């Protein structure tokens, strides 16, 4: 039953924040900052590792005031939450891309609407 | 090679190759190799050719580290050197020691030589000890609470030039003192004859005198006769000053200009 | 606006004491500079006497409320 | 998808960490504790930023052990059914193809990639093309896919892709 | 240990009562 296309999460899931790829990047990095110093501490696995390299592909954008502009002119919107990590962080060309990806979009928004939102955050992309 | 299964190439000079010693034919001791290789050490090996057979350099009946020197396991030798080294103001010291035999070399050097050497309470404890006066030191056991963070364990060239150098300064500074006494370690049973002694040659000038205790380092003694009944009161140094009355002095100086304007009241 | 007796029971005494003890047998750091003995319970009776020991104790009140009292705060009777 | 969300844990301390380093043993055993680990209700765990507040430490009776509630903002990453992502091929083969979603793997069939996407068993490097040979598919590239299934092998999740969606394949 | 904190040790100031007046040395400055 649990699907995120038709957005229905479990309870304890729904009262959750949600975290772009920019974000967490940032946020591993100045963990792995703060870790590397204050010798005799056990150091990083593996997990951590593959986690870094694996968000650090995907760094839309590096500057963090960035990823605080583009939340706030998406959440002032009446879309859920769950469609500020996805639509944020795939960064699809038109709207048609977008609609057909995410199931939710077809019918919820107009076309401009939309289109003008991803002409927006392709822009803010570094 | 086929049935050793141990060549020469594999063994290199300079490499420890271990040389178990089991028997001696003459003078030497040849034994076997971890790799079934026969390892004849020559008298060269243990240094004994018309004497007794090397016992210390080279371990009879057991194995014995020696640098590889020599690739004979075709030959039935092992040239294994049985010895080890074939094989391979303001004195800041360390050291790399108990409590009862460190005192024995402490009096030697003189005021401000600070010494680090490790704790004997728990782990990943240092204690530092900084001359304070002829027998009188402080035993700071850092976890004399000193609080300080982990970084610092990397380098210790800081902490003493932040805590104890300032401090044994100050220490220093009442040591050369105009009216200053020991009185063996500054005892309480002596310190309080003095003062009854010195006032009868003058009644009217009430003099005043200074002195740290032994069983309580770091606790100055500043007394005086306010009256026919004596009085002492303590007075603690802090790494950035004096702690007098609980008010707190950048000099040393300070202490002395406040502290000769507030005895006059009665108490 | 702790309203139980600012004094400590029997009960608790010996509960306390039997708990320091219990921790100073499974090699705790202690609260008071030995004299040269060795039995835990004995030096869990020297902590209490010198007001040192980290217990703080939890009164339940029968409502449902309850008070943290520490061992340092309140009388000792023994 | 990663989220930050706040969770709860009790770890008993030994009597022996007592003393003025408390509160930094209770962190340190925290932290290598609640690290990398799975679970079947909130998914898997990448590891935590800060620590909310530390419980009261409730002794046990006739047991030196004291457990400590303590409750800590950490971050989790639990793939649902039907999002997307942004993952890299890792391997190519016949079979089928593996990827990498951070701290999962996938992994789709040939029957699930359409008929265009042929084999290139000749060629050296596992790749697949196209009859034009146009568009090239292989490893180290950031190849999309949409998660149609989850699994948990004892706190080790491993979803599956599929390739059936348009639009699934160079940005 | 044999060695314990001596630093953390309170200072505990004596009281009395000395109804005296005052004749006492002056001050000096601190330059």
């Amino acid at each position: 039953e649990e699907d995120a296309s038709q957005l229905i999460f479990p309870k304890e899931f729904e009262t959750a924040e949600t975290l772009l790829n920019s974000e967490v990047h940032m946020l591993l990095e100045h963990r792995k900052q703060q870790n590397e110093s204050a010798e005799d501490e056990q150091e990083l696995s593996e997990v951590f590792m593959k986690t870094l390299n694996y968000t650090a592909r995907f760094s839309r954008f590096k500057n963090r005031e960035t990823i605080a502009s583009v939340r706030s002119l998406l959440l002032q919107k009446k879309l859920h939450k769950f469609e500020l990590a996805c639509l944020a962080n795939l960064c699809p060309e038109t709207a048609e891309e977008s609609k057909a990806l995410i199931p939710s979009l077809e019918g919820r928004f107009e076309d401009e609407e939309l289109q003008q939102i991803l002409d927006d955050i392709q822009t803010k992309r570094s | 090679n086929m049935l050793t299964k141990e060549t020469p190439e594999t063994f290199y000079i300079g490499k420890l190759i271990i040389c178990n010693v089991t028997g001696i034919a003459h003078i030497g001791v040849k034994t076997r190799l971890d790799n079934g290789v026969t390892g004849f050490i020559p008298t060269k090996f243990l240094s004994d050719k018309v004497v007794k057979r090397p016992e210390e350099r080279v371990k009879v009946g057991m194995t014995v580290h020696c640098r590889i020197m020599k690739i004979d396991i075709e030959k039935f030798s092992a040239d294994l050197t049985c010895r080890t080294s074939d094989l391979m103001i303001a004195h800041p010291s360390f050291h790399n020691i108990n409590f009862k035999q460190a005192e024995k070399m402490m009096e030697t050097m003189d005021q401000g030589d600070v010494i680090i050497r490790p704790s004997s309470k728990g782990e990943n404890h240092l204690t530092v000890t900084w001359k304070v006066s002829d027998g009188i030191y402080q035993h700071v056991d850092v976890r004399a609470t000193l609080w300080i963070n982990s970084e610092e364990f990397e380098d210790l060239d800081e902490i003493v030039a932040r805590y104890v150098q300032p401090m044994a300064s100050f220490a220093r500074d009442l040591l050369n003192h105009k009216y200053y006494q020991d009185c063996s370690g500054g005892d309480r049973k002596k310190l309080e004859e003095l003062l009854i002694k010195t006032k009868k040659e003058k009644p009217t000038f009430i003099p005043y005198f200074i002195c740290a205790c032994k069983e309580l380092p770091g606790k100055f003694l500043l007394g005086y006769q306010p009256r026919g009944k004596p009085r002492i009161e303590y007075v603690t140094v802090t790494p950035e000053g004096f702690r007098y009355r609980g008010q707190i002095f950048p000099t040393v100086n300070g202490l002395f200009r406040w502290f000769k304007d507030h005895y006059q009241d009665p108490v | 606006k702790r309203i139980t007796t600012p004094y400590m029971t029997k009960y608790e005494r010996a509960r306390v004491l039997g708990t320091r003890a219990l921790q100073i047998a499974m090699c705790a750091p202690v609260m008071v500079e030995l004299e040269g003995e060795t039995d835990p319970l004995l030096i869990a009776m020297k902590e209490l006497k010198a007001r040192k020991i980290p217990i703080i104790i939890r009164r339940y009140l029968p409502d449902g409320s309850y008070e943290d009292w520490g061992v340092d705060e309140l009388i000792i009777s023994d | 998808m990663f989220y930050h969300i706040s969770l709860e844990h009790e770890i008993l301390l030994h009597p022996r960490y007592f003393g003025p380093n408390l509160l930094n043993t209770v962190k340190q055993k925290l932290f290598t504790e609640v690290e990398g680990t799975c679970t079947g209700k909130y998914g898997f765990v990448i590891a935590v930023t800060t620590i909310d507040n530390i419980g009261a430490g409730v002794i046990q009776p006739g047991r030196g052990f004291v457990l400590y509630p303590v409750k800590y903002k950490a971050i989790v990453f639990r793939p649902f059914k039907g999002e997307v992502v942004d993952a890299v091929v890792t391997q190519v083969n016949k079979v089928g193809l593996f990827t990498e979603i951070g701290p999962m793997s996938c992994f789709i069939s040939r029957h699930s990639i359409p008929s265009e996407m042929e084999f290139d068993p000749n060629s050296n490097p596992p790749c697949y093309k196209t009859m034009d040979e146009d568009i090239v598919i292989q490893q180290d590239d950031e190849i999309r896919l949409k998660i149609v299934g989850t699994r948990v092998d004892k706190n080790d999740i491993f979803a599956i892709g599929s390739l059936m969606d348009d639009y699934l394949g160079l940005v | 240990g044999a060695t314990p904190a001596y630093g953390a040790w309170s200072p505990s100031v004596g009281s009395g009562m000395t109804p005296g007046a005052a004749g006492f040395s002056p001050s000096a400055a601190s330059d």
